[PDB]
């Protein structure tokens, strides 16, 4: 029981490792772009009229 | 000893319900998805840049 | 006889299993940041989308 | 005798109750390993776009 709840651990350490590595650079980009964006689309959109 | 395979069973199957939201494959491609979506509008968007400017 | 065959059987199995926990326990120091780490990942996902 | 049928019982019967729960979980291993390395270019590249 010991060694088998062991290598499942081991197996979800590793996937949550690999994630973390490439979200972090995207969640400290987002809100400067998410404000970007949509006064940008705002813009835009109020010449098609 | 019957008890004991069971609760072993029960054990691992609680383990993986847990995690599933960030391990499985399923929910996970449904997330690279939605980002494949976004991206390649984002590169429409910079291709017509000039475009967009001028109006 | 037959008692005696089952103890001699179970007495090689526990060899066999203290083997292989010796070699798992030299990589489990590190186990008190899981549950935080899950959370972790989560977060920044349901940040994303 | 009687105490240890009673705990197998018990203990079938939540693992029946969880299988059900997990049939989503259950299906096709498609190597977890060639989904991460795809989210990983699709992350970079929304990142280097934003």
């Amino acid at each position: 029981r010991d060694l088998t709840l062991l290598q499942r651990e081991e197996r979800l350490r590793d996937l949550i490792e690999k994630q973390d590595e490439v979200l972090t650079p995207v969640v400290t980009s987002k809100d400067p772009f998410k404000d970007n964006y949509t006064t940008f689309a705002t813009a835009l959109d109020s010449t098609r009229h | 000893a019957e008890i004991n395979q069971k609760s072993l069973e029960l054990e691992l199957l609680r383990l993986e319900k847990e995690t599933a939201d960030i391990t499985h494959p399923l929910y996970l491609g449904q997330k690279h998805q939605a980002l494949q979506a976004m991206n390649s509008h984002l590169e429409a968007v910079l291709r017509e840049k000039r475009s967009l400017r001028q109006r | 006889q037959l008692l005696i065959k089952q103890i001699r059987d179970m007495r090689s199995e526990h060899v066999a299993l203290q083997n292989q926990q010796k070699l798992a326990e030299k990589v489990d120091r590190k186990i008190s940041d899981k549950d935080e780490n899950i959370q972790k990942t989560r977060c920044m996902w349901n940040t994303i989308m | 005798m009687s105490n240890s049928v009673e705990a197998l019982l018990e203990i079938s019967s939540s693992l029946k109750a969880l299988k059900e729960e997990c049939v989503d979980l259950c299906s096709s291993v498609t190597d977890g390993d060639k989904v991460i390395q795809s989210l990983r270019l699709a992350l970079t590249d929304f990142h280097q776009l934003t």
